[PDB]
């Protein structure tokens, strides 16, 4: 836990930017998270996901210590979140 | 009580969204907007302007107002209308009301309702559904006084003919509204659970 402290005091401060692709591909997930909210609970894409999709990619880049990174990156935001819903119907 | 009620709403709606969310993830790009000068403006126009209705604004707040009677507009939406169009004034800074002006707030409150203004939560489709209950409670226990060797009968045995096979499902709440009505008019008497004709 000390070394695990240690470690992340130093990855927030690096606070990562956007890259051009992230932007391009975050809506691509985005709007088809909407498309199947039109189609059994309250679990529909709202734009706090979207920003919560932001701020988890963030979350990950810094573990990772980096200025900025790629959308192999962004699809394990979407993993944590689609695991919930999942986790709601089961 | 309010001026004015908007419904802020929309669908899932791709041509909107693939907009929305490229705009709201626009913010984290980089390193005409009064960004401290609109308080101030508003302060301003606060402290210095008092605009007043002019006699080419009167016509007009009457005759938008008798359209929407005819069209529905409780004398409020008039009272309503004026303070907007004094408002529509204020902005500008033009402290004078004129037709002009008076158009944005019938436009306004027109895009606010319009988007039979459902007091004591009444509709045009259950008021008269609350008069064919008070009909059906009429019926109801003149067939049983002529059939059955009683004018009264148990609630229980009262839900078991109404909600049965009389009409579509009516809960309690409903009959327990129409019979108290019914007492007011005074055509049967309510007992503790027990009800009987006149």
């Amino acid at each position: 836990p000390s070394k695990m402290r240690e470690y992340i005091a130093y990855a927030k401060t690096k606070r990562p930017v956007m890259s051009e692709a992230v932007n391009d591909y975050v809506v691509q997930a985005y709007i088809r998270l909407r498309q199947d909210s039109k189609r059994f609970s309250f679990g529909q894409a709202t734009p706090r996901t979207l920003l919560g999709i932001i701020r988890l990619s963030q979350a990950l880049a810094k573990l990772r210590l980096a200025d900025m990174v790629d959308i192999d990156d962004v699809e394990e935001a979407l993993r944590l979140v689609r695991v919930s819903k999942e986790s709601l119907y089961q | 009580r309010f001026d004015l009620v908007y419904l802020v709403l929309d669908k899932v709606d791709e041509k909107n969204d693939r907009e929305l969310a490229k705009h709201l993830t626009n913010l984290y790009l980089e390193d005409v907007l009064p960004v401290e000068f609109l308080t101030m403006y508003i302060s301003y126009a606060k402290e210095h302007i008092h605009p007043i209705i002019t006699e080419a604004a009167k016509t007009e707040l009457v005759r938008a107002y008798v359209g929407m009677r005819k069209m529905t507009a409780t004398t409020r939406q008039l009272e309503s209308m004026i303070r907007l169009a004094e408002a529509h004034a204020k902005m500008k800074l033009k402290n004078v009301v004129e037709l002009e002006d008076v158009q944005e707030a019938v436009r306004l409150i027109r895009s606010a309702i319009k988007d039979k203004i459902d007091m004591n939560l009444v509709q045009t489709g259950k008021s008269v559904i609350q008069r064919k209950l008070q009909e059906d409670l009429s019926r109801e226990i003149m067939n049983v006084l002529k059939d059955q060797a009683s004018d009264s009968m148990s609630f229980n045995e009262l839900i078991k003919q109404i909600n049965e096979h009389s009409q579509d499902r009516v809960e309690s709440s409903d009959i327990q509204e129409a019979l108290s009505r019914l007492q007011q008019e005074d055509k049967v008497i309510v007992l503790g659970g027990v009800r009987r004709s006149v």
